[PDB]
C-alpha cells in the first residue's frame, strides 16, 4: 500500500521530462499524477510475477517486450493523497 | 541615487553599499547570492509548466510570440488595460488571476500571471482591437491600436503567483 505525495510525482515527472501542468502543485488545483506512476506504484507486484520457480529464466537476459496501461471506464486520474 | 527595474533593484542598493574593491567583491557576493535564492524559491514556488501547442500554435498564427508569465501591452492607459485585467480575472478563478505586475508608462505595461491566462487575456485583447486605415474615420470614434507581445521570461514576477516565496 502506497499514497501519493506531491514530491514523489516532482521527482517521477523531472526525471521524464514530463512538463504538464496537471502534475505541478499549484493553488487552487487538485494536483495529479500521471498514469506513468502506475509502473512506480505497482513496479512490485508486477516484477515479482517473473521471480517463481515454475517460470525460470536468466533475468540479466530478460528483456521487456511491451508495457501498457489502460484506465477503467469512468475512474478518474490518481492524485496526490491517493492511497493505493 | 540610483534604483533597478524587476530585478535591478537588488544591484542598486548594493551598489549605493559599494566600498573599496575588496568590499565590493562582498558587496557582489551579497547581490549573487540574494538574486539566486530569489529566482531559486520563485521558480520553486512557480515551475514553469507544458504549455498546450494548440495554444501556442493559435497565438503564434495571429502575429504573436511565444506565450510567457509576462505580457507586454503598449498603446493603452493604466485604466484600460487594468479594466481588461477584470474582465479576465472575474472569469478566472483567483490562483490563476492576472494582476498588474510593472507599469512602464502611461502607454507601457507588462502584466504577470499564469501563460495560459494572459493567453486569455490575449485573445480577449485581439477581438477587441483592431489592425486599418482609420485616417478616414473622425477622431472620437477611432478603434484603439496597441502591440502587445510576450517578454522574453519565464516567471511571473510581482504577481501573487510568487507572494507564497517571499516568506522562504
Amino acid at each position: 500500500e502506497i499514497t501519493i505525495s506531491s514530491q514523489t510525482i516532482s521527482e517521477f515527472t523531472h526525471a521524464i521530462g514530463n512538463k504538464c501542468d496537471a502534475f505541478v502543485d499549484r493553488p487552487g488545483k487538485a494536483t495529479l499524477a500521471p498514469m506513468d506512476f502506475a509502473i512506480v506504484i505497482g513496479w512490485k507486484a508486477i516484477i515479482k510475477a517473473i521471480f517463481p520457480k515454475s517460470v525460470d529464466g536468466d533475468l540479466l537476459k530478460l528483456v521487456h517486450l511491451s508495457n501498457g496501461y489502460k484506465m477503467i471506464t469512468g475512474a478518474a486520474p490518481l492524485k496526490k493523497g491517493d492511497v493505493v | 541615487w540610483s534604483t533597478g527595474h524587476s530585478q535591478g533593484l537588488v544591484t542598486a542598493v548594493t551598489i549605493a553599499a559599494s566600498d573599496s574593491w575588496d568590499s565590493f567583491l562582498k558587496n557582489s557576493l551579497t547581490a549573487v547570492s540574494l538574486l539566486l535564492f530569489i529566482g531559486s524559491r520563485c521558480l520553486s514556488t512557480y515551475p514553469r509548466t507544458s504549455l498546450p501547442p494548440t495554444m501556442l500554435q493559435d497565438s503564434l498564427d495571429n502575429g504573436e510570440g511565444r506565450p510567457s508569465p509576462m505580457l507586454s501591452v503598449r498603446d493603452l492607459s493604466i485604466k484600460q488595460v487594468e479594466k481588461f485585467i477584470e474582465q479576465t480575472n472575474s472569469h478566472l478563478p483567483r490562483e490563476k488571476h492576472i494582476a498588474i505586475s510593472l507599469i512602464n508608462g502611461a502607454r507601457n505595461l507588462v502584466l504577470s500571471g499564469p501563460p495560459e491566462s494572459l493567453y486569455g487575456f490575449n485573445l480577449n485583447l485581439r477581438n477587441q482591437k483592431a489592425p486599418l486605415d482609420q485616417s478616414r474615420v473622425p477622431f472620437s470614434e477611432r478603434k484603439l491600436k496597441c502591440s502587445n507581445r510576450f517578454l522574453p521570461i519565464f516567471a511571473p514576477f510581482h504577481s501573487h503567483l510568487l507572494a507564497d516565496a517571499t516568506e522562504l
